[PDB]
RNA sequence: GGUUGCGGCCAUAUCUAGCAGAAAGCACCGUUCCCCGUUCGAUCAACCGUAGUUAAGCUGCUAAGAGCAAUACCGAGUAGUGUAGUGGGAGACCAUACGCGAAACUAUUGUGCUGCAAUCU
RNA sequence: CCUAAGGGGGACUCAUGGAGAACAGAAAUCUCCAGUAGAACAAAAGGGUAAAAGUCCCCUUGAUUUUGAUUUUCAGUGUGAA
RNA sequence: GAGGUAAAGCGAAUGAUUAGAAGUCUUGGGGUUGAAAUGACCUUAACUUAUUCUCAAACUUUAAAUAUGUAAGAAGUCCUUGUUGCUUAAUUGAACGUGGACAAUUGAAUGAAGAGCUUUUAGUGGGCCAUUUUUGGUAAGCAGAACUGGCGAUGCGGGAUGA
């Protein structure tokens, strides 16, 4: 069927900033 | 004039999200539920990145969502507000004049239950807007909307209370 | 390790001007270059094809060839004790007409106009340019401008 | 051993004894590197120009 | 361990700061640059006294720490800990290098310490206090002068405290409602920008 | 607590785009590719067929670009069509074809290439390009400029394309964007294209709607009702319009009810004019004094 | 003079917050049979100009507005620098001579101009 | 290192922030607004790039054939590269 | 025309960096009010806002001095119309031309034992010093670059003596 396309460019992300524990 | 015909608030779109945490059969059944409810083929969203805690990986098909506009959107919205017994919170309204709520079982909406499908919760979001939003969405001469023509929280809250005789809490 | 590549040391030379990045204004592509035109050379960092070598950035030369998107410019470069004729193929984004032509070509017109006018009046006119000469004598009026006496000032600290 | 690596000292002295000479200019530059399509046609235009001038003078002689 | 300061007195090399290019740099010996009653308002300490360098020179972080401690100790001992606000006006940002810690092959040194590069007329230390504490503060700086190499002058500022206005222009701007407190410093009125915000910030502004 | 983003340094370092890109009107990438001419053809210009659609009008212009600004060669508007017999549907695909034919014929009239390069006189919907005449001047070459409008098979811009090609102008193009192109079987159904050229889809909509909703037919097709114009005589409306367009493609300006000076004087009466420096200084002084009442 | 289409230079044009906008234009706006594209006629495609609106876009004006631009008995002939001495100074560095000469700062002013075509109270 | 990460065309606009939506939390997916590039472009770094050079899609092989001219290094030789 | 070094700048981007002040519903914690709220209060710490002290070879809006490319005519400027298989929709242009006009102030200064050209071959291919710019080094009569002038290859007067 259909699926959402990658508008973003964080190709070698696989994680994200700001996402810090204890926060 | 604040009482202009073209300043009328009305629904732009309703977006239905089911974020099942895994891929495969369960996501397929959530998509079946969404295609049943909206009558349109929904679209599956892939994980932007990998999180081991959530058990997801990058590009694994996680969630499914669908956008409905027009009378069908209105029907689905009131069908969902019936489940909420017409009582939202003030915190349910964003600063941009959009609002949303989340049901927990999709058989409460009023569709047939199948043991094979099971029950999925569901997420509802309504995008509000007056006439003339095409300015910000057309290809040529795209511009911005004037401040008075912008949608905000108070106007949307008042419009929802007037049009549905519902209550907007604030706990 | 020594490094001596084609664009070495061009960090600032090939930079776009501040707040002038992006698309090329189209008068660049509408200018017409003819064989014999005098052109300034200034590499545009955003067009990498037909780009000059860093030596020719800031040099002025003669167009000798005109192609689809480029002109050939003749540059005289010092190699030791003589000049060598260089023929560089450059896209027109790195080229601009030299403004030194328009001043001299106007002085030629002005000299021709002045000569015929003096010829028309049956008199003579001198067309050679002159360097700035020492100024002549003059008289300074002091009405409202009586000389004010100054003295050197004492030393002070202002911090 | 270890020696001198590089220096441009005295090199301008040597270039200016007999050189630093500007190149001579000529009325006709060489058309080497000029577009072949223009060069091909420019051959025919010059040949025809010589014929017209030759006939005009041949008229003005006999 | 540490070489004599005579080895690093002059600005022979280009500035060599901590960066992405040198990372294993020790810390400066001086970490505190404001001493005394640093929260005092501008009106409390009208008198400013500077220690000014008469040399194009490098001052080590060790010397800065030593001179700072000397001046602070003397002034708090003689006049009390709350009679002044001392500020060190030069920060050591230039990294010195040491080679031995063979011969001249591969002689690029390792970070060894930190120094501030000061010019002629550059202020090293500023001390704002009351007028009656002048002779104390001067003697506090004159002792600190001994911890530095080269020539330094003790200069009494023409200005009110650490402000850029003379001691007469400050009083004029004060009686005209053009100055408001900002803690230890002040904010001055601007005749540019949003008129309403400017007026709100300075209620006592006698407009002309 | 987040940082305010719109600082004074943000405005200071902001580089504004080209004025007409910031208006969202000119695609300068496409404009560069269209306009730029081979440097060995020196001052020979490239000619653009500018095609623009408004909510009510079709604008077709033949333009060459210069440093002081673009220069119009000829221009045909859809509002010129009532002169030729088309009064309603001034934004049909067929109105686009008519505008293209009109601009082609008008340009050829201006040049003098009327008897030579007549065009496709018998419109059957077949794909065809204006071929040069042996031992004669080449056809006027023009390149299509659709601006920001998306390229779709069936778009109205290519109606002007076909008209201009059929009008005698040489406009290079392919038929895979015309209405009636079968993408699976890569051939053009010229019958459906000919249908579209003479308003066949609109006439078929009239016929299909009339027997399925007379009230909607009464509201959508009012002008046809008071003119007693049915579907079967739509084609003639175009076939005659075509003929008239070829008979006299010259531009006739609208007679102006007022002179240039009268128009200027009328417009100059409205629109506020900037305050003098002294006036705003007095305003500032008043606002300062009137701020004195919130001293608490 | 206003407006539209296409533009040149590419902020004196940008950004924020208010207010106003006659005529025409532009616009939002109405519809889904047809070409066409979508999860969604939202975008894109097509149809009507018919039912409505200047609310928005756009345009103009307002602001000790931000930014931008220009100017200067502003700062400052300051910083720096080419050239000179068997000048000063232990040195670091500095003065002088013949020339060139900033940036910041401060103040003031301004806030698109314009080309081709068409059109309009 | 790459049949695309080459070539053409088209559509879209990244990093990030704010405000919101069942399970859902600092991090899953969805929505709007802001967003001069603060991302991404194989690999070092610099430059360059916003209706793109970035993301996604369609079609392809110009990563082809014959050889001349030219630029850099330069002796104005070679090689590499353009 | 080009340039990005000196200077300058940091209440301009980037990076470094001292100090307070006022604020906010993820405040980071301690005490107290809490029946307990997690809703106040005292506090420190975070951020935000307007400020503050100090910095950058591999930072930068701005931006020199010195140094640098080109031009200042007769091989120039203008007028008319010949050639082509190139170019234009073209009778449009492109390049090269015929014919005609502009006469010694023929288009800045200063100088020019004249300008241009060719062949052939020696020695050399360890360098060093001074001012200024400048790199490594604690420095060196140390090592290494930039421009010029010198010594080498050079005596003569001065520096007593000294490349
Ligand atoms: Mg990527
Ligand atoms: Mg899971
Ligand atoms: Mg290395
Ligand atoms: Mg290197
Ligand atoms: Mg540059
Ligand atoms: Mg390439
Ligand atoms: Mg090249
Ligand atoms: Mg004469
Ligand atoms: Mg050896
Ligand atoms: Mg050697
Ligand atoms: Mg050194
Ligand atoms: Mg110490
Ligand atoms: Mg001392
Ligand atoms: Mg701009
Ligand atoms: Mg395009
Ligand atoms: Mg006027
Ligand atoms: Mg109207
Ligand atoms: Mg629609
Ligand atoms: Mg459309
Ligand atoms: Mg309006
Ligand atoms: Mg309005
Ligand atoms: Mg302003
Ligand atoms: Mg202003
Ligand atoms: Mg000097
Ligand atoms: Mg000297
Ligand atoms: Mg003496
Ligand atoms: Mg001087
Ligand atoms: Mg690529
Ligand atoms: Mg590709
Ligand atoms: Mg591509
Ligand atoms: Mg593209
Ligand atoms: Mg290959
Ligand atoms: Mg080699
Ligand atoms: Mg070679
Ligand atoms: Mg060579
Ligand atoms: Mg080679
Ligand atoms: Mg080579
Ligand atoms: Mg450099
Ligand atoms: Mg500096
Ligand atoms: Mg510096
Ligand atoms: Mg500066
Ligand atoms: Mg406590
Ligand atoms: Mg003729
Ligand atoms: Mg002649
Ligand atoms: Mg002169
Ligand atoms: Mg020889
Ligand atoms: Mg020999
Ligand atoms: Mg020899
Ligand atoms: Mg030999
Ligand atoms: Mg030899
Ligand atoms: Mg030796
Ligand atoms: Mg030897
Ligand atoms: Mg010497
Ligand atoms: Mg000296
Ligand atoms: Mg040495
Ligand atoms: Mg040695
Ligand atoms: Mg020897
Ligand atoms: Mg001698
Ligand atoms: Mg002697
Ligand atoms: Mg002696
Ligand atoms: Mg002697």
């Amino acid at each position: 069927k259909n699926t959402s396309s990658k508008k973003s460019d964080a190709a070698p992300a696989s994680a994200d900033p700001a996402k810090a524990k204890k926060k | 004039k604040s009482q202009n015909v073209m300043r009328e608030l009305r629904i732009e779109k309703l977006v239905l999200n089911i974020c099942v945490g895994e891929s495969g059969d369960r996501l397929t059944r959530a998509a079946k539920v969404l295609e049943q409810l909206s009558g349109q083929t929904p679209v599956q969203s892939k994980a932007r990145y990998t999180v081991r805690t959530f058990g997801i990986r990058r590009n694994e098909k996680i969630a499914v969502h669908v956008t409905v506009r027009g009378p069908k959107a209105e029907e689905i919205l009131e069908r969902g507000l019936k489940v909420k017994e017409y009582q939202l919170r003030s915190k349910n309204f964003s600063a941009t004049g959009n609002f949303g709520f989340g049901i927990d079982e999709h058989i409460d909406l009023g569709i047939k239950y199948d043991p094979s499908i099971g029950i999925y919760g569901m997420d509802f979001y309504v995008v509000m807007g007056r006439a003339g939003a095409r300015v910000t969405r057309r290809k040529r001469a795209r511009s911005t909307i004037g401040n008075s023509h912008k949608t905000n929280k108070e106007d949307t809250i008042q419009w929802f209370k007037t049009r549905y005789d519902a209550e907007v809490l604030d706990k | 390790g020594k490094s001596r590549g084609y664009r070495s040391g061009t960090r600032y030379a090939f930079q776009r001007d501040f707040k002038k990045h992006g698309a090329i204004p189209l008068s660049t592509y509408l200018k017409v270059y003819k064989v014999g035109d005098i052109v300034d050379i200034k590499a545009n960092g955003s067009i990498q094809k037909g780009m000059p070598h860093k030596y020719y950035h800031g040099k002025t030369g003669i167009v000798y060839n005109v192609t689809k998107s480029s002109v050939g410019v003749i540059i005289n470069k010092v190699v030791g004790n003589r000049y060598i004729e260089k023929r560089v193929n450059l896209r027109v984004e790195h080229v601009k007409h030299s403004a030194c032509r328009q001043e001299f070509l106007n002085r030629v017109k002005s000299n021709a106009a002045k000569k015929r006018e003096a010829k028309a009046n049956g008199e003579t006119v001198y067309l050679k340019r002159q360097a700035a000469k020492p100024r002549g004598s003059r008289i300074i009026s002091t009405e409202g401008n009586i000389p004010q006496t100054l003295a050197p000032v004492a030393y002070e600290t202002f911090i | 051993a270890k020696s001198k690596n590089h220096t441009a000292h005295n090199q301008t002295r040597k270039a200016h004894r007999n050189g630093i000479k500007k190149p001579k200019t000529y009325k006709y530059p060489s058309l080497k590197g000029v577009d072949a399509k223009f060069k091909r046609n420019h051959r025919y235009a010059l040949h025809g120009t010589a014929k017209a001038l030759a006939k005009a003078r041949a008229e003005k002689s006999a | 361990a540490r070489r004599p300061a005579r080895c690093y007195r002059y600005c022979k090399n280009k500035p060599y700061p901590k960066s992405r290019y040198n990372r294993a740099v020790p810390d400066a010996k001086i970490r505190i640059y404001d001493l005394g009653r640093k929260k005092a308002t501008v009106d409390e300490f009208p008198l400013c006294i500077h220690l000014v360098s008469n040399e194009l020179e490098q001052l080590s972080s060790e010397a800065l720490e030593a001179a700072r401690i000397c001046a602070n100790k003397y002034i708090t001992k003689v006049s009390g800990r709350d009679s002044f606000h001392l500020r060190v006006r030069v920060h050591p940002f230039h990294v010195l290098r040491i080679n031995k810690m063979q011969g001249m092959r591969g002689a690029w040194g390792k970070p060894h310490g930190l120094a501030a590069r000061v010019s002629i007329g550059q202020i090293i230390m500023s001390a704002r206090t009351k007028d009656s504490n002048k002779d104390v503060v001067i003697e506090g700086l004159r002792r600190a002068r001994y911890k530095f190499p080269g020539q330094q002058k003790i200069i009494i500022s023409k200005k009110w405290g650490f402000t850029p206005l003379n001691r007469d222009e400050y009083i004029a701007k004060k009686t005209n409602g053009e100055v408001i407190d900002d803690g230890a410093y002040v904010k001055f009125l601007s005749r540019k920008g949003n008129l309403e915000a400017n007026l709100q910030q300075f209620p006592n502004y006698q407009y002309s | 607590m987040q940082k305010e983003f719109r600082t004074s340094a943000y405005h200071s370092r902001f580089q504004t785009p080209f004025r007409r890109r910031q208006e969202g009107k000119t695609d300068y990438y496409q404009r560069k590719r269209l306009v730029t001419q081979h440097k060995a053809k020196y001052n020979s210009p490239k000619y653009r067929l500018v095609v623009r659609f408004t909510n009510k009008d079709i604008i077709a212009q033949i333009v060459s670009a210069h440093i002081t600004g673009d220069v119009v060669f000829t221009a045909a508007y859809a509002h010129e069509l009532p002169r030729y017999g088309i009064k309603y549907g001034l934004t049909n695909w067929s109105a686009a074809y008519a505008v293209g034919l009109l601009v082609a014929r008008r340009a050829l009239q201006k040049l003098g290439l009327d008897e030579t390069y007549t065009g496709v006189e018998e419109v059957e919907g077949e794909f065809e390009l204006t071929e040069a005449v042996e031992d004669g001047p080449r056809p006027f070459k023009v390149f299509l400029d659709i601006g920001l409008q998306r390229t779709t098979t069936g778009a109205r811009v290519f109606g002007v394309l076909k008209g201009a090609s059929d009008g005698g102008l040489y406009v290079p193009h392919s038929p895979n964007r015309f209405p009636g192109w079968d993408i699976e079987a890569e051939e053009l159904d010229a019958e459906l294209l000919r249908k579209y050229i003479f308003g066949g889809h609109v006439a078929e909509y009239m016929e299909e709607l009339l027997d399925d909703d007379e009230e909607k037919y009464k509201s959508i097709f009012k002008n046809y009702i008071e003119e007693e114009i049915e579907s079967e005589d739509v084609e003639e409306i175009y076939a005659n319009a075509h003929e008239a367009i070829r008979a006299d493609p010259s531009f006739k300006p609208t007679e102006k009810k007022f002179t240039k000076e009268q128009y200027k004087a009328e417009s100059k009466k409205y629109r506020q004019q900037k305050l003098t420096r002294a006036e705003r200084q007095a305003k500032v002084a008043k606002k300062i004094a009137e701020f004195k009442a919130q001293q608490e």
